[PDB]
């Protein structure tokens, strides 16, 4: 479902079915907050105004869809719709991810605004800004006690300029659970991180 | 075929009925030609239903095969898609798209899709309109940010300094809690001088209920 390559590099997709669907396999591009559009029909057929780069092939079982070198706006998401009497599928997806080098988060954390504590709500916020890859985990530590299940993860798309992911991870308290600790430690780990950062606070 | 144009977001609550049209407007059209695909946040497609050609009347997916009823209004042009017993899983975008014909061997046709519609945000949860509380996130290259922690539905705009402020910034996209309000956090990073020399206010506007928040951050 992921694939990270750079302007240039070709590309191909291999897209497997369990039957013989001989030419009935279509491919689709779409790109974050838009419909699909339809790029390769009948297994092979380019539709009219999609650039040469695409070459679909294949028949039977395996079906393949290459691009031959990337541009800037080939980094979307490509679907290839089985539509037979067998199967009636779409694809699970595969992203086209825009690469680049390795980049350590710059992290940050936040406890709770006073004025949230009037609510009986503390909500602690963690902060990984500008990083390479998207994988990297954090970790919520409170007086040593590991966290797993008040924290909630969400993510940034590639960043239009700086190819760059922005992660942030909100742990969420009760204004009562929140005072029986000392601690609160957000450790996170990434490939550019020589060794894992803490970012701990205490109350 | 040229233009087709959905109805737009509805929400909904479970145990209810969306009805959704799809306008095919433009040169000649046929809307017994339109079918439904559906997809859900964060994922995959899969198609719904289309229109018998040999009967005029719907054909639907099996995981459908219960409450979902397309109905195309030849005359008007246009195809209305009606989901009933939602549920909390039906929560997704659904696409309306032109079938082109390939193989039909039941009394179905299915093939490939040409023009989609821009689609339609169907946000269906039993959890009723709230505006937004603000939480302003303070600084020690140093970064500060508002929280964004409890509103319904999923709509809402963050600015900083009224508009001025685009450089570092980044809002996050938004998170539903298990109590079923939506939280986002928006952060921006900015440089240690400027710190009280300065001053940073977060504007956060939900249209849904109207509510047009600013709260400012100080260290």
């Amino acid at each position: 479902s992921s694939l990270s390559a750079s302007v240039g590099d070709r590309v191909t997709i291999t897209c497997r079915a369990g039957q013989n669907i001989n030419n009935y396999l279509n491919w689709y591009q779409q790109k974050p907050g838009k419909a699909p559009k339809v790029l390769i029909y009948a297994a092979s057929n380019l539709q009219s105004g999609v650039p040469s780069r695409f070459s679909g092939s294949g028949s039977g079982t395996d079906f393949t869809l290459t691009i031959s070198s990337l541009q800037p706006e080939d980094f979307a998401t490509y679907y290839c719709q089985q539509s037979h009497s067998t199967v009636r599928t779409f694809g699970q997806g595969t992203k086209v991810e825009i690469k680049r080098t390795v980049a350590a988060p710059s992290v940050f954390i936040f406890p709770p605004s006073d004025e949230q504590l009037k609510s009986g709500t503390a909500s602690v916020v963690c902060l990984l800004n500008n990083f390479y890859p998207r994988e990297a985990k954090v970790q919520w530590k409170v007086d040593n006690a590991l966290q797993s299940g008040n924290s909630q993860e969400s993510v940034t798309e590639q960043d239009s300029k700086d190819s760059t992911y922005s992660l942030s991870s909100t742990l969420t308290l009760s204004k009562a659970d929140y005072e029986k600790h000392k601690v609160y430690a957000c450790e996170v780990t990434h490939q550019g991180l020589s060794s894992p950062v803490t970012k701990s606070f205490n109350r | 075929q040229v233009q087709l144009v959905q109805s737009g977001a509805e929400v909904k609550k479970p145990g209810s009925s969306v009805k959704v049209s799809c306008k095919a407007s433009g040169g000649s059209f046929s809307s017994n030609a339109i079918s439904w695909v559906r997809q859900a946040p964060g994922q995959g497609l899969e198609w719904m239903g289309g229109i018998n050609p040999v009967l005029g009347i719907g054909n639907y997916a099996e995981k459908f095969q219960g409450r979902v009823t397309i109905t195309a209004d030849n005359p008007t042009s246009t195809s209305y898609l009606e989901l009933r017993s939602l549920r909390s899983e039906d929560t997704a975008v659904y696409y309306c798209a032109t079938l082109h014909p390939r193989l039909c061997r039941g009394g179905t046709c299915w093939g490939w899709f040409d023009p989609w519609g821009q689609g339609t945000l169907v946000t269906v949860s039993s959890a009723s309109t709230k505006g937004p509380s603000v939480f302003p996130l303070a600084p020690s290259t140093a970064a500060l940010g508002c929280l964004v922690k409890d509103y319904f539905p999923e709509p809402v705009t963050v600015s900083w300094n009224s508009g001025a402020l685009t450089s570092g910034v980044h809002t996050f996209p938004a998170v539903l809690q298990s109590s079923g309000l939506y939280s986002l956090s928006s952060v921006v990073t900015v440089p240690s001088s400027s710190l009280g020399t300065q001053t940073y206010i977060c504007n956060v506007n939900h249209k849904p209920s109207n509510t047009k928040v600013d709260k400012r951050v100080e260290p």
